[PDB]
RNA sequence: UUAGCUAGUAGGUGGGGUAACGGCUCACCUAGGCGACGAUCCCUAGCUGGUCUGAGAGGAUGACCAGCCACACUGGAACU
RNA sequence: UACCCGCAGAAGAAGCACCGGCUAACUCCGUGCCAGCAGCCGCGGUAAUACGGAGGGUGCAAGCGUUAAUCGGAAUUACUGGGCGUAAAGCGCACGCAGGCGGUUUGUUAAGUCAGAUGUGAAAUCCCCGGGCUCAACCUGGGAACUGCAUCUGAUACUGG
């Protein structure tokens, strides 16, 4: 059902941007946040808050060019029916090093470029093309 | 398609 | 300073009254060698008159895409009917390797360095359609920062 | 493991000066340079994609005397070696031990240059290489041996180089009949016209 | 300190011996998915205290029968 | 028994030997059991091509590794020249 | 288009046994053991370090070299 | 024995396959869907560069062709990296065990994973820089590689309890 609430967040993201939608919303976690809030670091979105606190609500603020998509495509890569882990010297690059890879380790969730100042591995969580 | 149909019985190869 | 190659030939024919008329349909594709090209299609009576045709359309429908020293910024998916593109960027002085459709594209845009590998179908005009349309979203490190927005060392 | 036909119908099938002969006749004066040889040779032939690759891999194999069995071993160690593919297939082709003498003058043409390694006059730093497949190392001085330089090809060859242009990285002595192979050669000090990329593409499908 | 397995028991009939079932997550050598792998293994039970279902702790010893070569070290929890 | 002797490598008439410890119920190119060092009998002998080290040894002579005459001459000449 | 297999079989006591632990062997006692994570049956095959192919992942195989196991007309047994 | 001195004279030392396209090279005669050719496409009943021969050429080379076998091409058993409305394919439908998977908050365990380290992964082969045999093949020095497995100490975001 709703068994991958990330790649369920990362289908409220991929629609909104091509359907020129101002601003989103979905259902909030910690996990959640813990992925906006890099994205919100890393110029693809603009801005995220909370709302209600018995049913935790995010929402996004999209992010354009001329009307055109920010985020391009992003791509599921680890999922509940098949985990992928890399090490600390295995960390895939988007784009040749254009696009980041969001992993998410025991000092928090970082880049893979801010992985190497960090030397750790984990999961993979989307590719952000 | 699965990966997991794959762990019971993998492609049969000709 | 433009720079042509004829890529196919192939005759198509016309069911009449009378009997079969035929014809002749030709792809070109031109370029300056610095990141501009242009492909036409024709439909003519007769050969040099087919590839003329192509020619006159070559000049126009002609873009732009941002290179970086001869080569591609990133490996980009190409997607089309029946052509599965996936090209790849090299390391100075591999060579141009590709099928004979993809050649014709690739050097009229002065590209030297890339890997090239086109799956499922092998119709030479679906081919270089999505290799057009696979350069004009594939983007450049400058017009991504123009949205991220830092002029830090990913420039 | 050589070619014992014409030089210059190799020219006159690919229409390009290969330096088969020494310049003292011209190259249109023996030869319709732009006739293929044969039936046909005034009719021009269609070229195809296929062709621009084979067309300047024989261009260059004609000039050296590589066979292919060995020119593909040139192309074993071009892809092992780092850097440049085409800069390290010069490298191979220049770095021949009857190329340096050729470059150099004592030998006229390059067949007569392969037998003057091949028959014993050429001293590698005071010793003997008699085949003239041999990769020559930098810094190395290369001489006659003192029974081949009363020989008349060594006399009759040092005044035909030296109304050409002579390489950057070789230093000719003819009082002592001996040279220096000084350094490694780079693309732009060769020929220019010669595109290494349309070889290593028919090797690399 | 020394080699120490866990795992939980699937049969205890037999007088001063008991099966201990353990099992292990192994990245598939093709496609990387988390396959459980049952180990089953007969353990030496000194006094008969062990029953069904009961993650226990057990050591390595020397083969004490045809098929058994693992010895009993205490009951993590009994009968819950 | 554990013992000290050659191991007959290289092409055809070009004769070259490895120096390890074996067994001597193995053959020449038998299952020894670590490399110790090389020998080189067409080495021009104004570079390469000889060199062992004491300490490996020492630590198998002391265990008690019988030694052939071939390999001994190595270890009487070893002092001489170093 | 193989689903049930197995009574020295699974475990325990004691005796015996080999260089060593042990159903390795014997009497007695228990009725368990194995198995849809492939027991069992049938067919095929020496295996591995590797070679070859392939951008890689994979793929096919195991001659020469080296390591191990088995075998020495067929079958069985013991001595030294 | 390699090696080296000395002698005589180009004297002792080049062939095979192809030539319609794929795929490098074009004309001519003979034959007449007969003979033959051929890996594919399909050539030849009155003008065949495709048959047979000649002329000439091309690609290789002391080798050159053919047959058989393995992988690649083949993303044509698709993990990387395929599909299932009509091209081959969604069981006629439903219940449900085992199996797989699982919302959200906190604590704990550190199981999976990750970090570091030890031990190990025989040599040879492959790769990196060298050296040696006149050269190469070949032999060889050290390093890397062998992405493996076992143990200890760590970190706790995610997965598991
Ligand atoms: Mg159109
Ligand atoms: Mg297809
Ligand atoms: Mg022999
Ligand atoms: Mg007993
Ligand atoms: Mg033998
Ligand atoms: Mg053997
Ligand atoms: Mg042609
Ligand atoms: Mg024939
Ligand atoms: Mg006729
Ligand atoms: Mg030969
Ligand atoms: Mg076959
Ligand atoms: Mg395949
Ligand atoms: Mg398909
Ligand atoms: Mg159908
Ligand atoms: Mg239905
Ligand atoms: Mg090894
Ligand atoms: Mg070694
Ligand atoms: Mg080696
Ligand atoms: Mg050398």
């Amino acid at each position: 059902s709703m068994q991958d609430p990330i790649a369920d967040m990362l289908t409220r993201i991929r629609n909104g941007q091509a359907a020129n939608k101002a601003a989103v919303t979905m259902p909030s976690s910690k996990l959640k946040v813990a992925i906006a809030n890099v994205l919100k670091e890393e110029g693809f979105i603009e801005d995220f808050k909370v709302e209600g606190d018995t049913k935790p609500e995010l929402e996004l603020t999209l992010k354009y060019f001329q009307g055109k998509a920010v985020v391009e495509s992003i791509q599921r890569v680890s999922r509940p029916g098949l985990r992928i882990y890399k090490r600390k010297d295995e960390l895939p690059k988007v784009m040749a090093g254009l696009g980041i890879a969001v992993v998410s380790t025991s000092k928090g969730v970082m880049t893979d470029r801010a992985a190497r100042q960090a030397g750790l591995g984990g999961e993979i969580i989307c590719y952000v093309a | 398609a699965t990966v997991n149909q794959l762990v019971r019985k993998p492609r049969a190869r000709k | 300073e433009l720079q042509e190659k004829l890529i196919a030939v192939n005759r198509v024919s016309k069911t009449v009254k009378g009997g079969r008329i035929f014809s002749f349909t030709a792809l070109t594709v031109v370029g300056d060698g610095n990141g501009r090209v242009g492909f036409g299609y024709g439909k003519a009576r007769e050969v040099p008159a087919a590839i003329q045709k192509a020619m006159e359309k070559a000049r126009r429908n002609m873009i732009n895409v941002a290179l970086n020293n001869g080569t591609l910024q990133h490996p980009v998916k190409g997607v089309h009917t029946g052509s599965r593109v996936f090209m790849q960027p090299a390391s100075e002085g591999t060579g141009i390797i590709a099928g004979g459709a993809m050649r014709a594209v690739l050097e009229v845009a002065g590209v030297h360095n890339v890997l090239a590998k086109a799956y499922g179908s092998t119709n030479p005009i679906n081919v270089v359609r999505a290799t057009i349309d696979g350069l004009e979203n594939m983007n450049s490190p400058e017009m991504v920062a123009a949205k991220r927005g830092k002029s830090v060392e990913e420039i | 493991a050589r070619y014992l036909g014409p030089k210059l119908k190799l020219s006159r099938r690919e229409g390009t000066d290969l330096f088969l002969k020494s310049g003292v006749r011209a190259i249109d004066t023996k030869c319709k340079i732009e006739q293929a040889p044969g039936q046909h040779g005034a009719r021009k032939p269609r070229l195809s994609d296929y062709g621009v690759q084979l067309r300047e891999k024989q261009k260059v194999r004609r000039i050296y005397g590589v066979l292919e069995r060995q020119f593909r071993n040139y192309y074993k160690e071009a892809a092992r070696l780092k850097g440049n593919t085409g800069e390290n297939l010069l490298a191979l082709l220049e770095g021949r031990l009857d190329n340096v003498v050729y470059r150099m003058g004592f030998g006229a043409t390059r067949a007569e240059a392969r037998q003057l390694v091949s028959h014993k006059a050429i001293m590698v730093n005071g010793r003997v290489v008699n085949i003239a497949s041999y990769q020559v190392s930098p810094n190395d001085v290369v001489s006659i041996r003192e029974k081949a330089k009363k020989q008349s090809r060594v006399k009759a060859a040092l005044e035909l180089a030296e109304q050409r242009e002579k390489p950057t990285w070789l230093e000719v002595d003819a009082g002592k009949m001996e040279g220096t192979f000084k350094r490694k050669p780079e693309r732009s000090d060769l020929s220019a016209d010669i595109n290494e990329h349309l070889i290593v593409e028919l090797y690399s499908k | 300190k020394i080699r120490t397995l866990q795992g939980r028991v699937v049969s205890d009939k037999m007088e001063k011996s008991i099966v201990v079932a353990i099992e292990r997550f192994v990245k598939h050598p093709i496609y990387g998915k988390f396959i459980k792998r049952t180990t089953k293994l007969h353990v030496h039970d000194e006094n008969n205290e062990c029953g069904i279902g009961d993650v226990v702790e057990i050591r390595e010893c020397r083969p004490l029968s045809k098929t058994k070569s693992w010895t009993l070290v205490r009951v993590v929890e009994k009968a819950v | 028994m554990v013992t000290i002797r050659l191991a007959r490598h290289g092409a055809k008439k070009r004769p070259f030997y490895q120096v390890v410890v074996a067994d001597s119920r193995n053959a020449r190119n038998g299952r020894f059991i670590e490399r110790v060092g090389f020998f080189n009998p067409i080495a021009s002998e104004k570079e390469e091509g000889t060199r062992l080290d004491l300490d490996r040894i020492a630590h198998w002579v002391g265990q008690g590794a019988t030694i052939s005459d071939r390999v001994a001459a190595l270890i009487k000449e070893v002092n001489k020249a170093a």
